[PDB]
């Protein structure tokens, strides 16, 4: 009785507990060859699945929705979603580990989920929910230049002075209009300094003196 | 054994009447429940048997003795004495027994101690009978080959190769000879017929088709002798197939379908076989009609049926001796004269029947 | 969200100025963020209901 | 002679039958958490402090140690798993005529087997050594030192009936035999003997139980809470006490007991290396009830 | 503490045999892809070679190569010791 | 006639495109009656629906198909010896999962399946029938019956063509043998193919390594029963001439490495050719050639063999590419780790040469970490440059803030606790954060500690610790006196160098002594400094605020972390008061262990382990009475109980009314005795020297727990304890305790286990030259650390 079953679960979802709301619609997805009236329930299955902080199979479930229909007037949702169950693989709490997060740990999670919310931005700028990808992807880039910035101060602290420059550089073609860049130059300026590269330096010194933090 | 049925009743007769002078003997340590082809061959009324751990022994006609007790162990590892595992049956002609074994020797001893013994090495261990043919014990190892062998020590040896199933049942395909040519079964179902001198003219034919179609991962072997009749040989897959030949290297295939693991008897004009379930039925000389069939013994472990007196002699796994007629096969007689079961090829020759047992105690019959 | 509120939380993006006789690096990186003129949905609403 | 020697006799012989009630009272709750929450293998320890009361004034206060290893060996239709623990106890029993110290160290093995449709069974053979210090004064007995050395055969066989996904009803039955080295303590008092006695007994103990289990669970974390009752009694004889003094023989009874307990508890595991099991036993319409029993399962770590 | 190594290992045939006005193609078929670049302005090649082995003094060679659009005339700067 | 439009009648479980794929017309197409049933055929022989009728009411085709029905589920019964686990993912293997499309041919296809797999598992004679019942909405039951018989042993792996090694030791290279069951307790001896074709190539392996370069393999065959009671396998192999490796010649582009690396090649002649000792040169090559940044070396070795004089002779053709420079270092999996604490422990730098060796030492260093479950490198390069490559460190995370015990025990001496906390990874910033908690029968120990490893980025170590501790008033060969501490102290430690670190640190310290017996071996201190307790009075109180500078050195230069088997780990802890505290003081401890092997193979190894203690005042004070120096038990001299070794409290008369519960104390019956109380208590001493000469003996049970977790020892232990401040001159009568005499001498064996919880030490020595009444403690028992 698929009917009975969706009414339930959309009625005990809305207003409802989620440990056993997800446990209808799984079975309709057992039961059903994922054909017929059942996009509808693959999108209330991976939100489901989203804010049961289900991550993983929720982003194994979108994996699987974005092949099968890649054209689909709720595809845009379908990747918003996708982006946010990495930023949400991002930020590990709820008896985990934190303080500072990925701005100094495994930021590929961070950076799937800036190309993913870049995919929405460019592929469909008139979705409504692109502004909040595209102000979301902004964080992201300020996360992930964060990360190399911890990078570029440990070499720093180890001497390393050709890891330094290399990051800083790093950062100046891929994460160039960030602030943790502008943190970065002084680095890469003293990088220069504990070396004969004084043309290089004072090259930098400009840059850092451009009004720049 | 295939327990495609359930063990079925057995339906006893009384036979007021025991073979006479009979015996039972132990040879060796017995072959126990293990299926093999080890089984006593008799020559001058004499008994000759063997055993796993190469051990070999022969007995008189009445109350079995002569009793020399051979033990063949040497060339089988310098360093240590281990079991080599005897696996080719006992084959006896002009004096000389000739054994395989599965370290890949041919032993051929002599009668009256014949603790002198010429042994060969053969590529691939030796599980077939050493089929005698017009001066040369040929012999079918499990390496897919057919190798001969002189009466003497071995010079003219020829060697033929079979096809490689990589999935067997255990290789038994002793050839026979018709017309100075040996004609052997496949290992999958590959029945060939070669001359002498060199085994030239190799030409198969395909009898077996559930080899390669699925059902392989032990199974479509020819483990039965191709028994000859008036030119014509059957051949039996293990899995169906049970086809006629005609003995001028043709191409005529004409078939019924029914498998088997032991040797088919024929008789006159009637064929007697034991299918891959353990039942029993009677055939043509020519053709396919099931004349009848006995289904009191289902999956119970049986050898190939002997006709003696005109009558079907048969053991089962449980030690009875099973005199049934010929005609409709009902039990005529059973007698118990052992409480072990048989898993050997029983002999009829010289007006008496040699029968080997799992606990190796030999059993004559001389109704 | 699942998390904390990530949609409302940013940190201002400014370009570098290059002074003369010398240029930045090429910024030839792919994380380049592509201006949008769609209205905001941001803030505390946003519907993530399945349409 | 004395009454207050006879209940000394009494009571001094009543404490290993109380100690073993105590000591086969802890072997479930280590198979139970194996059935609910276990990996590949265990390596894990039990710290139990029970606090009883009953008749003559007889108050218990007792620590129980106990370490263990278990090993999985997963075969064909079958989960069993194999281990070996070493366990060590202390406790302080005082009584209107007497105080006694027993400190016990003991090795275990037990193994158990899981079946795919939630029937298991398992075995605990048990050696252990108690080494107990009684002071007594009702005539003037003082302080002795005795060992005395035990072997145990505990068999258990239960059921898992899932009549609703999540919950199960689960029943159970423990059945332990022991073997005990009796003891004999003979002096001299007023130049009169007294010797007093236990013969070598053998009391199988028999544990009837049904034991209701919910679950919780979560993103990482597991609860399996559990409220077992069980019918615990005697079939054998638990020994007697034979005294002779200056009037003769005297022979006294041990006291025989039959009890329910509401075994409740639960054992969480809040993280892949984080878990706990808590356990709270009590007993009620018997001579010997326990005030409490807190239990925690921990080590385990990876 | 740990001995440190950063950039390109540089031996004295290498820079014996790098001469004035070739093309940096071979250069880097030669003393391998520079760890160093100029991003600014003009591509610069610094071959930097620095040792410190932690319980004795650091040991730097510095080795400039600077080419123009068209790679010739190296301008090679190469000073051996960290002044 | 025309079709014009095609509708689905009761399509459930199908989609759309099959249907529309399966079927041979389009619309608009001309269909008769003909085309009718050639659409209904093919729609059957698409395997998709079990039934098919199409009809043309009109112009329009109705297709009422029975679809193959969904399985509800799969269900095996009679499973007595077989667990559905296996089953269900062998069949979801088998392109057979629940939901999937069941076909008739496919009950054939998953019944041949699991009886080949049943043959390979050796559960033979085992009839598989596949059941069928009908379930509506398109639904089916399939249940597996099994009419299961015995089991299959290997009765015989038959190595046909063996004329220099015999079959046994053959067969002991492979896993499936006829012996008595060790894998099983309850069944036999059992089969596989993949261990099969393992070990088919661990028989080619151990022919080459022995000396046969022309060995062969012929054949394979398997040989199986109609019977199915018992397994054999035969394969036919051709040994070769035993091959004698005449010597190796290296020729390629070496880049300079000749006389490194033709050093390492060749081997003294006579040596028999060996193909894992060529792969082992070839590997040890390209390590060479990775230590100097050729991280991509092109290494054949190919061998002609002379059969004429029986020799063999090895090009080892090495290429040395371009030495390889890492670019950029990644970490992946850290999600909750500082990536500066994975790069703190890592030997190669970014942007340099790259040292596949310093690679590996940053491997094993991560690994060293432990906060880690698997760490896995792989040198990948850059696409598009030929020099460059980036190094990634795949990191399985394991959070490791796991809870720790350990537990000690000997005769009469009770009970040890070392319950903790001990996250040595917090919040993935790498501090190692223990709350450690150590109790006795008469002591507890509470300890906060809080260790930064790298204050500095060349491994500097800050490491705070807050310790409450506790001493009751129990009879534990220690005095009765109810003394609380509480102290925070904070050490830097330093590696000077790879073997070799210093510490030094500062810690604070309270002691409140109140109440403690009357007796001359710490009354002598109190009379040292302080006010004057009175005599036969223990209703007295000491309140101490110490500031001590502590400092120490470590040298560690043993090797595995199993069983240390070579070198000397020196521990050298000493303190001195800081001036402006309540006491002036300063204590020297050393504990050394030496392990020297006098056998090759380290079986039979020789152990000398020496503590010293020396503890004096500075200027006009005393040393403290609770700093003093103990010996006995675990860890030090063993046989004797835990801290009994020493001088020996001497008492003064005191009145029974005392503070404890029980005034049956000795020498406080009613007003204690008229002299001083000679009692068996141990109080320590200001100096304590303890030696135990050991030797180590390989176990004799190996195979079943292995001798490299199992170690035994036959030790010797001495062990003095005295007092520098003890006058005899005053005190006649009496042990004479200012003599570093009465060595109190013992010996033993142990036995020490590596438990999965942890170490495991169990001892059984005898103390046979003690003094002044000592305690034995012929057995002691130990598990874990204590730390």
């Amino acid at each position: 009785p698929p009917n009975e079953i969706y009414a339930t679960a959309q009625q005990k979802l809305q207003d409802g507990n989620w440990r056993q709301a997800i446990t209808q619609l799984e079975a309709l997805d057992n039961r059903y060859p994922f054909g017929p009236y059942s996009q509808q329930v693959q999108l209330d299955l991976i939100y489901a699945y989203y804010k049961n902080a289900d991550l993983p199979l929720a982003q194994a479930a979108i994996d699987r929705f974005i092949r099968l229909n890649p054209t689909h007037p709720n595809i845009d949702y379908v990747m918003y979603m996708r982006g946010l169950t990495n930023m949400a693989l991002d930020d590990s709490a709820l008896q985990g580990f934190f303080g500072v997060d990925r701005s100094d740990r495994d930021p590929q999670h961070a950076r799937a989920a800036f190309s993913d919310f870049s995919k929405l931005v460019r592929g469909y700028p008139n979705s409504q929910y692109t502004t909040d990808a595209t102000k979301r992807l902004v964080f992201l880039k300020d996360r992930l230049a964060k990360y190399e910035y911890s990078v570029a101060e440990y070499y720093t602290e180890r001497g390393a002075w050709v890891a330094v420059v290399n990051r800083v550089e790093g950062m100046l073609r891929d994460y160039p209009d960030t602030q943790a860049t502008r943190d970065a130059l002084p680095l890469m300026e003293n990088a220069y300094r504990q070396m004969q590269m004084n043309a290089q330096a004072e090259k930098v010194a400009k840059i850092i003196a451009a009004n720049s933090s | 054994e295939e327990d495609v049925v359930k063990m079925s009743p057995l339906p006893t007769v009384e036979n007021q009447f025991t073979p006479t002078t009979a015996w039972s003997t132990s040879v060796g340590s017995g072959i126990g429940n293990f299926y093999s082809n080890l089984h006593p061959a008799l020559a001058d009324n004499v008994v000759y048997a063997a055993d796993r751990a190469g051990l070999v022994k022969a007995l008189n006609a009445d109350d079995g003795k002569e009793i020399w007790s051979v033990s063949l162990a040497e060339k089988d590892g310098w360093f240590s004495k281990e079991p080599a595992l005897l696996s080719g049956g006992v084959t006896v002609s002009g004096g000389h027994v000739y054994i395989g074994s599965e370290k890949a020797q041919v032993y051929a001893l002599n009668t009256s101690d014949g603790t002198v013994a010429w042994q060969t090495k053969v590529a691939g261990e030796a599980l077939s009978r050493p089929v005698v043919s017009d001066g040369l014990v040929l012999i079918h190892t499990s390496n897919g080959q057919l190798q001969a062998l002189n009466e003497a020590d071995g010079a003219v040896k020829w060697t033929v190769n079979l096809d490689m199933p990589s999935l067997s049942l255990r290789g038994e395909s002793a050839p026979t000879t018709a017309f100075g040519a040996a004609v052997v079964g496949g290992d999958n179902g590959r029945v060939s017929a070669v001359l002498m001198e060199q085994g030239q003219m190799i030409w198969q034919q395909r009898i077996s088709q559930a080899t390669g179609s699925t059902e392989i991962d032990r199974l479509s072997d020819v483990d039965t002798t191709p028994v000859v009749v008036n030119g014509v040989v059957f051949a039996l897959a293990y899995n169906g197939n049970l086809t006629a030949l005609d003995l001028r290297s043709g191409q005529i295939m004409w078939k019924r379908e029914l498998g088997s693991v032991n040797d088919f008897i024929v008789d006159g004009n009637r064929i007697y076989l034991v299918d891959q379930n353990d039942r029993v039925m009677a055939l043509t000389i020519d053709g396919g009609v099931t004349l009848w069939t006995q289904s009191d013994l289902l999956h119970r472990l049986l050898t190939s049926p002997v006709l003696y007196n005109g009558n079907l002699v048969v053991g089962d796994s449980e030690g009875y001796l099973h005199w049934i007629n010929v005609e409709d096969g009902r039990f005529v007689a059973q007698q118990k004269v052992d409480s072990s079961g048989f898993q050997t090829e029983p002999v009829a020759a010289d007006g008496k029947l040699l029968i080997q047992a799992k606990d190796g105690t030999v059993y004559s019959i001389t109704r | 969200v699942s998390g904390d509120e990530a949609y409302l939380e940013a940190a201002p993006l400014a370009e570098l100025h290059a002074p003369a006789g010398m240029i930045l690096p090429v910024t030839s990186g792919d994380y380049a963020i592509p201006v949008t003129n769609g209205s905001g949905a941001v803030g505390k609403a946003l519907d993530i209901r399945p349409p | 002679a004395n009454k207050e020697a006879t209940r000394n006799a009494a009571a001094l012989f009543s404490v290993d039958y109380k100690a073993f009630l105590n000591e086969v009272n802890n072997l479930n709750k280590r198979m139970g958490d194996l059935r609910d929450i276990n990996g590949e293998a265990g390596a894990w320890a039990r710290i139990m402090s029970g606090t009883g009361s009953a008749s003559g004034g007889f108050s218990d206060n007792y620590t129980h140690v106990q370490v263990g290893v278990d090993k999985k060996h997963e075969l064909d239709g079958l989960d069993l798993f194999t281990g070996f623990t070493v366990t060590h106890t202390d406790s302080s029993a005082s009584a209107d005529v007497f105080s006694g110290k027993t400190k016990s160290v003991g090795a275990g093995l037990y193994a158990s087997a899981m079946f795919d449709s939630g029937a298991y069974i398992d075995l605990i053979g048990k050696y252990v050594h108690h080494d107990n210090e009684y002071t007594a004064t009702f005539a003037g007995l003082g302080t002795r030192d005795y060992s005395t050395h035990s072997w145990y055969a505990g068999a258990e066989a239960g059921y898992r009936y899932h009549v609703t996904e999540d919950a199960w009803i689960e029943p159970q039955a423990e059945l332990v035999y022991g073997s005990v080295s009796g003891k004999q303590f003979a002096w001299k008092d007023q130049g009169m003997h007294l010797s007093m006695k236990d013969k070598d007994y053998n009391p199988l103990i028999g544990r009837t139980g049904v034991d209701v289990g919910k679950s919780f669970s979560g993103k990482d974390w597991k609860v399996t809470a559990r409220a077992g009752l069980g019918y615990q009694f005697d079939l054998l004889a638990n020994g007697e006490t034979v005294l002779r003094d200056a009037s003769g023989e005297k022979r006294i009874k041990g006291e025989k007991d039959s009890r329910m307990l509401m075994s409740v508890g639960l054992n969480a595991e809040i993280r892949d290396n984080v878990r706990f099991g808590l356990e709270f036993e009590k007993s009620a319409f018997g001579k010997y009830n326990v005030d409490n029993a807190v239990n925690a399962n921990f080590r385990y770590c990876f | 503490r740990p001995d440190i190594n950063q950039g390109n290992y540089l031996t004295a045939n290498d820079v014996s045999k790098i001469r004035v006005g070739m093309t940096q193609q071979q250069v880097a078929y030669a003393l391998g892809t520079p760890l160093m670049s100029d991003p600014f302005g003009t591509n610069t090649w610094f071959y930097v070679f620095r040792q410190q082995p932690g319980h004795e003094g650091v040991t730097q060679q510095t080795l400039t190569l600077t080419f123009n659009s068209s790679g010739v005339l190296t301008n090679i700067d190469n000073k051996p010791a960290l002044s | 006639f025309v079709v014009k439009d095609i509708h689905f009648e009761g399509l459930q479980r199908v989609a759309v495109g099959a249907a529309l794929l399966s079927m041979p017309v389009r619309t608009g197409d001309t269909v008769n009656d003909e085309d009718i049933s050639n659409t209904i055929r093919a729609l059957f022989a698409t395997g998709n629906f079990e039934d098919v009728r199409v009809l043309r009411d009109g112009d329009t085709l109705l297709v009422q198909v029975k679809e193959r029905p969904t399985i509800a589920s799969i269900t095996f019964s009679g499973n007595k010896s077989v667990k559905d686990d296996m089953l269900k993912q062998n069949l979801e293997a088998s392109g057979v999962r629940v939901g999937e499309s069941l076909d008739r041919t496919t009950i054939a296809d998953i019944e041949k399946g699991l009886e080949d797999f049943y043959y390979s598992v050796g559960k033979y004679s085992a009839s598989v029938k596949a059941v069928v019942t009908p379930l509506p909405r398109n639904r089916v039951d399939l249940k597996l019956v099994f009419q299961e018989g015995v089991s299959a042993e290997i009765q015989q792996i038959n190595i046909v063509g063996n004329h220099a090694f015999t079959t046994d030791e053959l067969i002991s290279h492979f896993q499936l043998r006829d012996e008595v069951p060790w894998w099983n307790v309850v069944g036999d001896r059992k089969y596989q193919k993949q261990k099969l074709a393992g070990d088919l190539e661990t028989l080619r392996s151990y022919y080459l390594d022995r000396g046969y370069a022309r060995f062969n393999i012929d054949s394979t065959q398997v040989s199986l029963t109609p019977d199915k009671k018992g397994i054999y396998v035969t394969v036919n192999i051709t040994e070769g001439d035993q091959y004698k490796l005449s010597g190796v010649e290296v020729s390629g582009n070496l880049a300079g490495h000749s006389a490194e690396i033709e050093q390492l090649t060749k081997i003294e002649p006579g040596e028999l050719y060996n193909g894992t000792k060529v792969t082992k040169m070839e590997d040890d090559i390209k390590k060479l050639l990775g230590r100097y940044g050729y991280a991509y070396p092109r290494v054949q070795s190919m061998p002609e063999i002379n059969d004429a004089d029986k020799t063999v002779k090895l090009r080892v053709n090495v290429d040395a590419g371009n030495r390889f420079y890492v670019r950029k270092i990644r970490f992946e999996g850290n999600d909750t780790s500082k990536d500066a604490v994975l790069r703190r422990e890592m030997r190669q730098m970014e942007g340099a040469w790259l040292g596949s060796d310093l690679v590996d030492q940053g491997k094993e260093r991560l690994n060293r970490l432990g906060f880690f479950e698997t760490v896995d490198t792989d040198t990948q390069r850059v696409p598009g440059s030929p020099d460059q490559v980036d190094v990634v460190y795949k990191v399985k995370e394991r959070n490791t803030g796991c809870f720790n015990f350990g537990i000690g025990y000997g005769t009469e001496s009770g009970v040890s606790f070392q319950a903790g906390v001990q996250q040595d990874n917090w919040l993935g910033t790498g501090y190692a954060v223990g709350i450690n908690g150590t109790k006795n029968d008469y002591q507890t120990y509470a300890e906060l500690s809080v260790t930064n490893p790298y204050f500095t980025v060349d491994g500097v170590s800050l490491g705070g610790r807050l310790f409450y501790n506790d001493f009751q008033a129990d009879d534990a060969d220690l005095s009765d006196y109810t003394n609380k501490s509480y102290g925070t102290d904070v050490t830097l430690g330093f590696p000077i160098n790879e073997y070799n670190s210093l510490r030094a640190g500062l810690g604070y310290v309270h002691n409140s002594l109140s109440n403690m017996q009357p007796q001359v071996a710490m009354w002598r201190y109190l009379y040292s400094m302080g006010e004057h307790p009175s005599t036969s009075d223990q209703d007295n109180s000491f309140k101490t605020d110490d500031f001590t500078f502590n400092y120490g050195w470590t040298y560690n230069k043993l090797d595995r972390g199993y069983f240390p088997t070579d070198g000397s780990r020196v521990n050298l802890t000493g303190k001195v008061t800081i001036p402006g505290s309540d006491n002036e003081y300063y204590k020297v401890t050393l504990d050394t262990a030496t392990y020297v092997p006098i056998d090759d193979d380290h079986k039979w190894v020789v152990l000398g382990r020496t503590r010293w203690g020396y503890g004096d005042g500075l200027g006009g004070k005393e040393m403290p009475f609770y700093e003093n120096f103990y010996a006995g038990g675990s860890s030090t001299v063993r046989g004797f109980q835990s801290n009994t070794i020493g001088p020996k409290a001497v008492y003064f008369p005191h009145q029974a009314s005392n503070y404890d519960p029980d005034y049956d104390y000795e020498c406080a019956t009613q007003d204690g005795a008229k002299d001083l109380c000679k009692s068996d208590d141990a109080v320590g001493g200001n100096a304590m020297a303890v030696a135990s000469l050991e030797f180590i003996t390989p176990t004799p049970f190996i195979s079943d727990k292995y001798a490299n977790s199992v170690r035994t020892s036959f030790f010797w232990d001495m062990g003095t304890v005295w007092d520098t401040n003890w006058d005899s001159s005053q005190y006649s009568g009496y042990p004479d305790y200012s003599d570093p005499s009465n060595i109190r001498m013992s010996a033993g064996i142990a036995l020490q286990w590596m438990s999965p919880l942890g170490p495991l030490v169990f001892s059984y020595a005898q103390p046979f030259k003690k003094y002044d009444g000592d305690k034995a403690e012929q057995f002691q028992f130990n598990i874990g650390k204590t730390w």
